């Protein structure tokens, strides 16, 4: 279903108009709080002392109706950035009067236009209104995809329209919004009310609004086409943008008079509900990811902290992940012991970090499939998780599985293992300390021993998201550094964002580590080519892992394992947003630092401009050993 | 006693005042504040009776507020409504009732300005939706829809004797001279410097190539379409010039309306001759009497109908 609203600049009777738009199927109504032609004077007499009321009474609608159904609208004559000082001063007082009346009514949203380049004084008055009392009210900035000057009819003889291609000039309305929100210091109360024109601009202009806080999409009746039956429809390119906006869960607003006189106003909404029902249904990943879209989570630390029972339950409800692990052991058993040794040779399996026993059960199913003899060792450091393993061992597994309640780095094994199985990987592969754990465990692995996984690589990609940057900015906590939130990674289902370049490999680890002097510390320099004008907010982290031979698991968008949803992408943000031009290259430097007690990540941007080294000495973020 | 169909109360904010050839005064009032936000049409065969409701000739109430009004012959009345529709209201045979001929919702936003062309069969309209539409009053349809400006269309003025020529100004700092006979009808004209935004337009009733325009700063300028460079300009008002109206004299006098609550009368050299501060609110529309050319009637948002004696 689509949450819709009706935009009207003419309301004679508030009770009759709201009742009429509700009958058409509109969830809300965008209407003016004061008459759009009623120009008010605040300085010069006798126009200053005009007899009241200044507008209609608040008693006309109930408190609930103002809080949910009415969306405010700023008067068109209010021009705080006018060249005339008299209009500039009067518009300031009128803007405050209208915004304070909207806060008085308790409206959920208020519309303000961005129809020109200079909106500095408009930003000054709005920022001052937000800092005058603590409120949750939203402010939708009415900004079009194409400026009205760039979509005008070529009918002026002496002043013709510019037919030449202007890459930066075509994205001018995005700069109007960007300058406005920067002046307002990225306020969470300020969102985008994107107006769609009759003719859509180039794909790069539409891509500028990716990662931007769009809460409303304005669709005029003039942009709608007419089919053979007479119903209002849209072009295939216009439909593509509707499906893109539906994913962001925006509120579609209909403006302008009915041009399809044979049909009612509900016909425009009937087509939007039709597109919402005829869109591709959410897959196994898309249904699980619901609710966690752009929701920041702290990366799990299973070594330092003992995880809850429900955290293991979420880990277990992934069939694709453990099906691959089962196939990896099944392929390894046949390669290690042949058909002639299927009853005389028994392979020593060691599940390092057993948890509740999903890999232990997967090792048993792999042995039945390959028809080979196995001896399991279920090692686990969490005593609470060991309670589940020992109850599983007594009731079902039997003497075949040996439950060990110890750390893999401190445990002394009675015999050497042929295969070591583990699931110590996180969103950034080695972020949950998989190398350090297996380095102090590979001593009890045989000289020809195999590790599952045997290899893993992390991947980084530059991203643009003003929504996620503001989400990280709001993660400021007391009794710590006021900028510590930017110097730490986050496991997040990245939704409202834009991938600026293809993911490149960052850090790689192989098990067993045959190196004489094993060093898990790393330094990587990545050069990302950017073919778009954008603003860098952070770096998305992914991972690829080789369990055994061709059997792999991946969260990288290009090679993502279908149906797998155990790991959401990781996010490494930056303290200050970096402006990146078309053709420029983003250079990021990533470090994997460590000592005897902790492991951490350090990162810094060196091109186009330099950024500060984030998380130095692990001051804001550390993964304890 | 008030005529039938006419409402008991007239809307406070008076927007338009237009004199008919016989001497009858046409009034356009709008309710900008209070519970109801609609408009009304009024006719006065006795101009001194206004703004009294129980002393009019004909009265009716429109669904929405009246932004602009213009006479269509001797019975037709063209309405620029907030609903986005350009209405036409015809006066009956007895001239006691105002009946609706057509109400076509073509503009996506508030229709702020209307002007009937020389023949009286076609009319032009400017709205906040940035569009300018050419209407056919007989067929009740739009002949041509133009989007030449970049901001809201402030004023549209049809030439005195040319059916193809009309002026248009907008908040995009453009003054366009139109000619439907051209493949590209619009043509950007004005002064050498961009200056302040144009608000009002007035064609000269004797000179078909000369016109006057008022800006948002209160300055009134005399412009020639051939020279495309402003020769004479004077700072008449302290606030935005609402409208400009010429007298029916052989040597016409220029009446200047503004938001500074004052009305001024200027000569050919734009020099002040008469000034009145009788209005307590924004002076919206001025109209010269066809019977007494030295008489000028003005209306404002203070519900006042002031009859001025121009010397
Ligand atoms: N991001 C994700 N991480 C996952 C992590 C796990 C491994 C679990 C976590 C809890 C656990 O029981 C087990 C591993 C154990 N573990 C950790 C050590 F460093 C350790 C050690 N040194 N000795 C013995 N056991 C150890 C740890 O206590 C399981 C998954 F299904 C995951 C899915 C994810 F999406």
């Amino acid at each position: 279903r689509v949450s819709s609203g009706r935009d009207l600049n003419c309301v004679p009777e508030i009770a009759d108009t709201l009742g009429a738009v509700a009958k058409q199927g509109f969830d809300f109504l965008c209407m003016p709080v004061f008459h759009p032609r009623f120009k008010r004077e605040f300085i010069q007499e006798p126009a200053k002392n005009r007899p009241g009321p200044q507008t209609r009474s608040d008693l006309l609608l109930s408190g609930r109706d103002w809080n949910t159904l009415i969306v405010g609208k700023l008067s068109p004559w209010i021009r705080p950035d006018s060249k005339v000082e008299k209009i500039r001063r009067n518009s300031e007082a009128a803007m405050l009067q209208e915004l304070n009346f909207g806060a008085y009514l308790g409206l959920p949203a208020f519309l303000l236009p961005l129809n020109q380049e200079d909106n500095t004084n408009l930003a000054r008055v709005l920022t001052n209104h937000i800092h005058t009392g603590h409120h949750s009210s939203m402010f939708w900035m009415r900004v079009p995809l194409v400026a009205p000057e760039d979509l005008r009819d070529d009918i002026i003889e002496n002043a013709p329209t510019t037919h030449t291609e202007e890459y930066s000039g075509e994205e001018k309305t995005w700069m109007w919004w960007h300058n406005f929100r920067t002046l307002c210091d990225y306020s969470k109360r300020i969102a985008v009310a994107l107006e769609i024109g009759a003719d859509l601009p180039s794909n790069h202009v539409i891509d500028r609004w990716l990662g931007e806080p769009i809460k409303a999409a304005i669709l005029p009746t003039s942009i709608f086409l007419t089919n053979k039956k007479g119903f209002p429809v849209l072009s295939k390119m216009h439909q593509r943008l509707i499906f893109r906006l539906l994913k962001l869960e925006v509120q579609f607003i209909i403006t302008g008079t009915n041009h399809h006189s044979e049909k009612e106003f509900c016909s425009y909404l009937q087509y939007l509900e039709y597109l919402s029902q005829n869109r591709p249904p959410p897959n196994a990943y898309e249904l699980f990811a619901k609710g966690y879209e752009d929701y920041l989570q702290s990366p799990l630390q299973p070594l330092m902290d003992n995880l809850e029972s429900q955290t293991y339950e979420v880990f277990e409800k992934d069939p694709i992940k453990y099906s691959q692990y089962q196939q990896a052991i099944y392929k390894c058993l046949l390669d290690r012991v042949p058909e002639e040794e299927k009853d005389t040779n028994v392979q020593v399996l060691m599940v390092l970090g057993a948890g509740r026993g999903p890999l232990v059960n997967a090792s048993l199913r792999a042995a039945k499939q390959a028809d080979r003899r196995i001896k399991l060792y279920a090692v686990e450091k969490n005593p609470n998780a060991v309670v589940t393993l020992e109850n599983w061992q007594f009731e079902e597994w039997g003497s075949q599985v040996t439950v060990v309640s110890s750390d893999m780095r401190e445990w002394v094994a009675p015999e050497k293992a042929d295969i070591i199985v583990s699931e110590l990987l996180g969103s950034f592969a080695d972020n949950e300390l998989s190398p350090e754990c297996l380095d102090g465990a590979q001593h009890f692995l045989k000289d020809d021993g195999v590790s599952i996984p045997g290899e893993y690589t992390s991947f980084l990609a530059p991203i643009s998201s003003s929504k996620l940057y503001n989400e990280v900015r709001a993660c400021r906590e007391k009794d710590r550094d006021p900028e510590a939130q930017f110097e730490m990674p986050y496991v997040v289902r990245l939704h409202n964002f834009h991938q600026l370049s293809a993911p490149q490999p960052c850090f790689t680890f192989s098990h067993p580590n045959r190196d004489p002097m094993i060093d898990n510390n790393r330094y990587c320099t990545l050069e990302f080519p950017v073919e778009v004008n954008t603003v860098l907010h952070g770096f998305a982290g992914y991972f690829e892992t080789v369990l055994y031979q061709d059997i792999t698991l991946s969260i990288r968008p290009e090679t993502h394992s279908p149906g797998m949803f155990s790991w959401f992408p990781i996010l490494f943000p930056i303290k200050q947003p970096i402006t990146v031009r078309e053709g420029q290259t983003i250079c990021v430097r990533f470090w994997r630092c460590s000592n005897s007690k902790k492991v951490w990540y350090e990162w810094a941007v060196t091109a186009p401009v330099c950024s500060a080294i984030h998380n130095p000495t692990g001051r804001s973020y550390t993964i304890g050993l | 006693n008030l005529p039938p169909n006419a409402p008991a109360c007239m809307e406070r904010q008076l927007e338009a005042a237009r004199y008919r050839s016989d001497g009858a005064l046409l009034l356009g009032a709008s309710s900008l504040s209070g519970r109801c936000w609609a408009g009304s049409l009024w006719l006065f065969k006795d101009p001194c009776a206004a703004p009294n409701e129980g002393f009019c000739s004909a009265g009716v109430q429109t669904e929405a507020g009246v932004a602009d009004l213009t006479w269509v012959g001797e019975r037709g009345i063209l309405v620029a409504s907030d609903s986005g529709a350009v209405e036409l209201w015809e006066l009956d045979e007895n001239e006691t009732l105002i009946v609706s001929k057509f109400c076509k919702y073509e503009h996506d936003d508030i229709v702020s300005t209307v002007s009937v062309l020389s023949s009286g069969t076609q009319a032009v309209s400017g709205s906040k939706d940035i569009c300018i539409k050419v209407w056919d009053l007989a067929q009740q349809v739009v002949l041509s829809s133009y989007r030449a400006h970049a901001a809201q269309v402030t004023c549209v003025a049809a030439s005195p004797h040319k059916d193809s020529v009309f002026l248009s100004c907008s908040e995009d700092n453009r003054i366009l001279l139109w000619d439907t006979r051209c493949p590209k009808p619009a043509s950007q004209i004005g002064c050498s410097a961009p200056g302040y935004l144009p608000t009002s337009l007035a064609w000269h009733p004797q000179q078909s190539e000369v016109f006057v325009f008022g800006d948002e700063n209160g300055t009134v300028s005399l412009v020639d379409t051939k020279s495309t460079s402003c020769v004479l300009s004077s700072a008449v008002h302290s606030q935005c010039v609402t409208g400009l109206v010429f007298s029916p004299h052989s040597v016409p006098f220029l009446a200047s309306l503004s938001e500074d609550c004052s009305l001024a009368v200027l000569d050919s050299s734009l020099s002040e001759l008469f000034r009145s501060q009788a209005h307590r609110d924004f002076v919206r529309d001025a109209t010269w009497s066809p019977l007494n050319h030295s008489l000028l009637t003005t209306v404002g948002w203070d519900h006042q109908v002031v009859h001025h004696v121009v010397p």
